[PDB]
Formats: structure tokens, C-alpha cells, sequence
RNA sequence: UUGGAUAAGGUGCCUAAAUAUUCGCUCAUGAGAUCCCAUAAAAGGUGUUGGUUCAUAUGAACUAGCCCUGAAAAUGGAUGGCGCUAAAGCGGA
């Protein structure tokens, strides 16, 4: 028997809590060997600790956590509880999981500080040069609405 | 003169309490312990005495 | 550290642990000026923190009280006595780390304008579960004799209405920039225009 | 690999006899499957155990095998029941406490640690006697019953545990803990 | 550690209730009540649709579940109040000599006078927002009534204070002024 | 003497090294805090944490962890100090 009108209300409730730990998370490592890498919740062990599985794209294996060590993300997966990686590689590749979450805020700000690390002498002065140029081109747009 | 019904009324505020064995704390009629920290909360509960 | 004056908004903070930070820092040599530290919070309950104070009230020198324990009862004073109790201050290096601190209660006329720093290691919010009895500073000063509490308050209050307005004036400011930066983004040369947007600018 | 996380306890099969004599040629072997951090603990701790049980000493006897047994899945929840035997400052009691874990060894692991927090049991006065996985249907304990819920779900309440390097001690904004 | 544990408050009809971050506000016919929760760790979250409220608790020992339940409590007096306001019915009983209960000051500040004949008058100012009514119907009795059960009752509380004797057999001199009949109207 | 790498011990600051990680326990209206060591007990606790044995998701009885009471002395005052409660406490790893 369904809800007509009040489904809208039940989209648009501002929960207190999103992002809960659960199957298909698609969760931030912060501490250890894999920091600033992608994982999914697998399972659940315990109140405190986690499966997590980097499905192959990302480089961490499935192996036990401490829920401490993560950041969960806005996104979501869904997926059986006893999901093996293939399985989960599979889903993730199909629903194109990773590049909704880089086109997202904190994937593309990661996404810049990797470029910013990786970049050459060279690229580095070459952006500053654009900043500089634009500086320039800013500052005469500033006059003249002054 | 106090009729009845508020003399009851009264005792059950004033009377009709247990008391500490230790401390001498009032407490509800039908309390198991004391309630009172330097007593160490005791079970040793009485009656507070009538009359 | 490298900086050459922090500000530090002593609010939210837990008193020991602020003060253990603060205390390593001016060591290594860094002016740290602790501000608002009305607002700084103890770890204990209210009573017991007021209990610790009064007990701490009562030893003074039994010959001649003019000597012995000063009983500094401003909020700034009590964060740098506990300031000075986490450093070597009889020595000449300690005594030149300690001169560094200087603590205001409020914020006042350099102190407003300077960007203020929090140290996230002594934040109340991290670092007490919230089932835990926590107690404001000023308010066991206050409860201790020191009575400038109300005024205090009343000055931040007028203080945040000014801070608001500038606030105002910044957003817009910087409204005006991202407008501007949209414009003369498209009036610069392509391949330049590509290299900022590649990395994020 | 991640070094910081691992509880270096594994499971050892240990078999050992005493020695033949002449007037007792054919002895009894006895095995165990003993809890221990490293081989030479684990055959200790099955010397002890012989000591008590039998006349047997490290002596007069002789381990046939030591084997290290590795979990078969050791990616798989499984709810690990213990019984122990420990001893208090007062005297020695038993008692059964429940693990939901990935490993017979992990279970051990946090046995050991609740034991220590809970009652001030130090490993010396602990002997496990005996873990087994317990379907679910026989679950007693309520910790580890809720965990078994059908489709569990729970918030992120843990605070950031940052790496080294973006712990900064001065911060620009106060950051956080609500998250999300 | 149980990991969800909830209660469920029914809001009643003539009721507007707003909750933001625990500092839940109830109006309605009798009065606009105030009251932050905003010390234990809960989500308390609103159906507006529907009726009812949520109270949901991650975590936590006994004590928090305790928490929740006195929350949920809290939450059903308030909405009583705003319908329909708490009424303390308050006895006095004396022995001797007559209580002179005079209210003043728009039925705030009850002055009690002639306890035990003492020719001294015991004021007992009310809390913010509760009326201090007298009898209509019998002779002694005082009503206390004003939507947050808290205030009346504490207002009932420091009146039964205000009277009671000192050092005297308490069990013998029964005279004061005492909670007969919580209510409402 | 130079360099190394350890011991006992430590690693919030004083104080060189962890506001490390990881799992518990503990809130104390005179917490606790590390061999000798600079004190605490019997007895209690519907404090909370596990258990054990019993009965019909409640009622019992126990049991031992931490905590509380028991716990009062004279200059002011000492886990060494500051302080610490998502510990910088207690027990582990
Ligand atoms: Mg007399
Ligand atoms: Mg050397
Ligand atoms: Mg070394
Ligand atoms: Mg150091
Ligand atoms: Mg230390």
C-alpha cells in the first residue's frame, strides 16, 4: 500500500545522522600504510572494528580496521553482505561509484592536492605565471568598476 | 483540629518514612537503601518511629 | 611555531592540556598570546573544580601572607600560573618563555584584528565524552571572586556585533573577487586558462 | 601490511609423549591446540600443561610435532565462545565470554585484553580452556547477539584518528566532530 | 553497548512543538514552554506529518537508555502542559491557629501569615509563569497551577518549605501546607 | 675521546622521547597514578562492569574488577610539580 505524498517528506527529513557504517560505504582510510586511499565496508566484525576492501581499482586489500581509522563518504553501494571482491569490483565499475565521488567536493579538492604534489618546477611556475596574468587581467577588471 | 483525611494526608509527608540506621536520613517508606553517600549507601533501613 | 605571534582563542579549550601546548611552544620560543580565556573549560564538575580552587586558596604562607602562593583569580591569570607550573621558570630561558605568554581575557585592540589559532589537540569537544561533567573557567572565577564576569561578557557581545559587520563586508568583498576571477578567467589566453582550471585555481 | 593493528597471538598444534622406558615402552602421546605469541612459548605452555594434567615434565618427554595452524577464512565474521580459567587475587574461577571475530587468534587477542581491563587478569593467571565457534542460534551473550541483527546499521561516532602529519597543533577553523 | 535504542512521544492535537539542536519548544493553548536537552548525547527527531517524536540514542550504557526514557518523559509533561495545565492541589492543615494565606501580586507571591501564631509573614514568591490560585469549591486547599510542571511543582515545593515547623515533634505538630492532588484542568 | 645501538626507565608540559596505535575498566561533594616507598583494614554499597549458580525476562543468591563509604591532627602542600577524566588514571596488547 503506498504513501503518495509523504514519500516527499521522507526524502526531503533532514536526518542528524547520514553516512552510517554499513555494507557499500565507500569510506576514506586516515591512518596507517593506506591513508587517503578508498575502501568499502565489506562486513562488520564488531562495534568498533570493520572489513574493509579496497575492490582492485584502489590498492588495499580486504583486511580488518578499527572504525576509527575511517572517514565515511556520502557514497553508497549496495551490496550482499557476503559480497566477495570480484563481486563488489563488478558492481562499483558498473554503477560508476569512484567518479561520482570525485566529481564531489572532497574527491576533486584530493584530486588537486595529488596534481599540486606530483607537479614539476616547471608546472608550478607555470601556474603561478597564469595566477600572475590573471592577477593582472583582475586587477584592471577591479579598476574599472572602481 | 485536624480531620481525618488531612492528618493523613500530613503523616504521610512526616511520618510515614524509613529513617538510616547510620545516618538518620528521612526516606521514603519504601526505600532498600540509604541514599546518603557517608553512610556508604547502607541496606540498614527502620522504620521512623510513631508514636 | 615559526610564526612570530599566535593567537590563540582560548575558548572550547581544556585548561591543562591548552597550557601544556602553549607551554612547549613558548619553550622553543614563540610569543602566544591566549585570548578569551573567560571561556577556557576544566575537565572536572563545577563544585569539585571550586573545591580544588578553595583548597588551594586556603595554602598560603603561615608566617607572611604578602610572600607565598598568589591567589591570581582572573581567568587569564589562573591559565598562565598553569602555564608557568609546566615551565623551568627559575632559570633564565624559562623566565624569558613565560615573559613571551601574554594572556587577555576578552579580546582587545591588536587582538581582534589578528586571525586567532585553536589547538585542536586541548579541544573540549575532542577530548571529553559528552557524559562528562565539564565546568567554564570563568564561571568557577566568578563563584572564586573575581567579579568582572558580567562585564566581560558584555563587552565580547558589543565585540561579536562589530565582528559580524566586518564578516559582511568580507563576504562581500570576496563575492566580488569570485565574480571578477569568472570574468577575467574567459579574457586570458586558453592554454593558461587550462593549466590554472587543471590545478584547481 | 599494517603492523600497528596486528595481536601477534597464534594457534599451535603441539604433539608430545614422555619417553619410552623399558618398563613402559608404547606411551601415550597427548596433543593440544595452545594460544601463544611466538613456537617456543606455545610448546612452554604445553609443557605446563602436561605437568598439570599428567606426570609429564619437559624432561622426561619429547614434542613429536609443533605445527601453527593459520585460520582457514580469515576474513569471516564468526562468533568464538571461551571458557577460561582465571585466577583473581581472592581465588579461581571459570567463566565463558563471547568474541565476534575474524579469527580464533583475534578472539584470543581480545580476550586476553578484556581480561586484563575488565578484571585485572594478566595472561600468567589466565588458561583457556577451549574456543569454538558458536552459531548464532546459541548466542547467550547480548553484545554479540546485536551484532547478529539482520541488516545492521550504525552511525560513525569515533573521532578522527589524523595521521601524524595533518595532526597540527594550531588550526585555523575549530574543527568538527559532528562529520555527518 | 546497545547499539540503537528509541522511544516514541505522541504529540497530542492543539500542540506546536519545534525542536532545533535539543532546545525543544512547545505552544499551544496554555502557555509557550522552553526546555534544552542540550547536556545527554541524543537525535531527537520530529514527525510533523504524522504526530509523534523520536527519541534515538547510539550507543551508551543503562545510563543512557535512562537518559532517553527521562527525556521522552520531559517531553510528555511539557505537551500536557501547553494542552492542558498542571493543577497542585495544595491543603493546608493546621491544629491551633488558622493559616492567613494571602495571595498578592497578580496571584504570584503567596504571603503566608499566623503559622502556628507567629505574628510573621513568610513570603513565597512563584516561579516564572504560575499562578497561585485559592479555593472556590472547599475551604482550606490552594491551587498552583501554569503549564511547566517543573515550575508549579518546584513553586508547590518552596510553599510546603516556606510553612514547615522547626524544632519541634514533627509527628505530633502536623500543621503545614501539603500536596494533596496533582493534577491537571 | 668520536660515532653507534641499548639497559633500567620512560615518551602531555616541566623532561630527551607518543597528546602513538589498540581493547577494556573507572567520575570520586577530599579520584588514581608504577619494586624498596614513604601507609590503610574488618565491614558495607539497588555505584557501574563482567561473571557463576539457580529458579520462574523478571526474581534470587552469590562472585571479583574498578569506584564509593569506612578514612580524624595539629606551619601551607604535595601521584615530585603543573595538571590530567575520547587520561596525561587503572589492566593489557
Ligand atoms: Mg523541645
Ligand atoms: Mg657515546
Ligand atoms: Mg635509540
Ligand atoms: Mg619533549
Ligand atoms: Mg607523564
Amino acid at each position: 500500500v503506498e504513501l503518495t505524498e509523504e514519500e516527499l517528506y521522507i526524502s526531503k527529513k533532514n536526518l542528524l545522522f547520514k553516512r552510517f557504517v554499513e555494507p557499500g560505504r565507500l569510506c576514506l582510510i586516515e591512518y596507517g600504510p593506506y591513508a587517503g586511499k578508498l575502501c568499502f565496508i565489506v562486513d562488520i566484525v564488531t562495534i568498533t572494528r570493520v572489513i574493509v576492501d579496497g575492490a582492485f581499482i584502489t590498492g588495499v586489500p580486504r583486511m580488518v580496521i578499527p572504525l576509527k581509522r575511517l572517514k565515511l563518504l556520502k557514497e553508497r553501494i549496495k551490496i550482499n553482505k557476503n559480497c566477495k571482491s570480484g563481486f563488489l569490483r563488478k558492481t562499483v565499475n558498473s554503477t560508476k561509484v569512484l567518479e561520482e565521488f570525485n566529481n564531489s567536493k572532497l574527491g576533486k579538492k584530493m584530486i588537486i592536492k595529488k596534481k599540486r604534489d606530483e607537479a614539476t618546477d616547471f608546472e608550478r611556475f607555470q601556474v603561478y605565471f597564469a595566477k600572475r596574468e590573471l592577477k593582472k587581467k583582475m586587477t584592471t577588471i577591479k579598476n574599472k568598476k572602481n | 483540629a485536624i480531620e481525618p483525611s488531612l492528618a493523613q494526608l500530613a503523616q504521610k509527608y512526616n511520618c510515614q518514612k524509613l529513617i538510616c540506621r547510620k545516618c538518620y536520613a528521612r526516606l521514603h517508606p519504601r526505600a532498600t537503601n540509604c541514599r546518603n553517600k557517608k553512610c556508604g549507601r547502607t541496606n540498614q533501613l527502620r522504620p521512623k518511629k510513631k508514636l | 611555531m615559526y610564526k612570530k605571534e599566535y593567537v590563540i582563542d582560548c575558548k572550547g579549550h581544556l585548561l591543562g592540556r591548552l597550557a601544556s601546548l602553549i607551554a612547549k611552544e613558548l619553550l622553543n620560543g614563540q610569543r602566544i598570546v591566549a585570548v578569551r580565556c573567560e571561556d577556557i573549560n576544566i575537565s572536572g564538575s563545577l563544585y569539585r573544580n571550586k573545591l580544588k580552587y578553595q583548597e588551594f586558596l586556603r595554602l598560603r604562607t603561615n608566617t607572611n601572607p604578602k610572600k607565598g602562593p598568589l591567589h591570581l583569580r582572573e581567568p587569564s591569570k589562573i591559565l598562565w600560573r598553569c602555564v608557568r607550573g609546566m615551565l623551568p621558570h627559575k632559570t633564565y630561558k624559562g623566565q624569558l618563555a613565560l615573559k613571551k605568554l601574554k594572556v587577555c581575557v576578552g579580546m582587545p585592540y591588536p587582538y581582534d584584528k589578528k586571525k586567532k589559532y585553536v589547538l585542536p589537540s586541548a579541544l573540549r569537544a575532542f577530548r571529553l565524552k559528552k557524559h562528562r561533567r565539564y565546568c567554564r573557567l570563568g564561571t568557577l572565577s566568578s563563584r572564586v571572586g573575581w567579579n568582572y564576569d558580567t562585564l566581560v561578557k558584555k563587552n565580547e557581545v558589543l565585540r561579536k556585533q562589530v565582528s559580524k559587520a566586518y564578516y559582511k563586508k568580507k563576504v562581500n568583498n570576496l563575492n566580488e573577487k569570485k565574480e571578477i576571477k569568472t570574468e577575467a578567467l574567459n579574457l586570458i589566453n586558453p592554454e593558461q586558462r587550462q593549466v590554472l582550471e587543471n590545478f584547481g585555481y | 601490511i599494517d603492523n600497528s593493528l596486528n595481536t601477534n597471538i597464534h594457534q599451535y598444534h603441539i604433539v608430545g609423549r614422555a619417553i619410552p622406558t623399558a618398563k613402559d615402552k608404547n606411551p601415550n602421546v597427548y596433543r593440544m591446540c595452545i594460544f601463544a605469541k611466538n613456537d617456543t612459548n606455545a610448546k612452554s605452555r604445553f609443557w605446563y600443561f602436561m605437568k598439570k594434567i599428567n606426570k609429564l615434565k619437559k624432561s622426561n618427554g619429547e614434542l613429536l610435532a609443533c605445527e601453527q595452524i593459520k585460520e582457514r577464512f580469515p576474513l569471516r565474521v564468526k562468533n568464538y565462545g571461551v571458557l577460561l580459567r582465571y585466577d583473581s587475587r581472592t581465588g579461581t574461577h571459570n567463566m565463558y565470554k563471547e568474541f565476534r571475530d575474524t579469527t580464533k587468534e583475534g578472539a584470543i587477542a581480545q580476550l586476553y585484553s578484556e581480561m586484563a581491563g575488565r578484571h585485572r587478569a594478566r595472561a600468567s593467571s589466565i588458561n583457556i580452556i577451549r574456543i569454538s565457534e558458536i552459531s548464532s542460534s546459541l548466542v547467550r551473550r547480548p553484545h554479540i547477539k546485536q551484532l547478529l541483527k539482520r541488516r545492521l546499521r550504525f552511525p560513525a561516532l569515533h573521532l578522527p584518528t589524523l595521521q601524524k602529519e595533518y595532526r597540527k597543533k594550531f588550526a585555523s577553523k575549530r574543527p568538527s566532530t559532528y562529520r555527518m | 553497548k546497545t547499539i540503537v535504542s528509541t522511544q516514541k512521544v505522541l504529540i497530542p492535537e492543539g500542540v506546536k512543538v519545534a525542536i532545533n539542536a535539543r532546545k525543544v519548544t512547545v505552544s499551544g493553548k496554555y502557555g509557550t514552554l522552553r526546555r534544552s536537552f542540550r547536556h545527554l548525547p541524543i537525535d531527537i527527531r520530529l514527525n510533523k506529518l504524522k504526530k509523534y517524536i523520536k527519541v534515538v540514542m547510539w550507543f551508551g550504557v543503562p545510563d543512557s537508555l535512562a537518559c532517553i526514557r527521562t527525556v521522552c518523559t520531559h517531553l510528555k509533561n511539557m505537551f500536557t502542559g501547553v494542552t492542558k495545565k498542571f493543577l497542585y492541589k495544595m491543603r493546608l492543615v493546621h491544629a491551633h491557629f488558622p493559616i492567613n494565606s494571602n495571595i498578592v501580586d497578580n496571584n504570584t507571591r503567596i504571603e503566608i501569615r499566623n503559622y502556628l501564631g507567629e505574628k510573621s509573614v513568610r513570603f513565597v514568591k512563584a516561579l516564572p509563569g504560575v499562578v497561585i490560585e485559592k479555593s472556590p469549591n472547599v475551604k482550606d486547599e490552594i491551587y498552583v497551577s501554569g503549564a511547566d510542571i517543573e515550575n508549579v511543582s518546584l513553586t508547590a515545593a518552596l510553599i510546603h518549605q516556606s510553612v514547615l515547623c522547626r524544632n519541634k515533634d514533627i509527628r505530633k505538630f502536623l500543621d503545614g501546607i501539603y500536596v494533596s492532588e496533582v493534577t491537571t484542568v
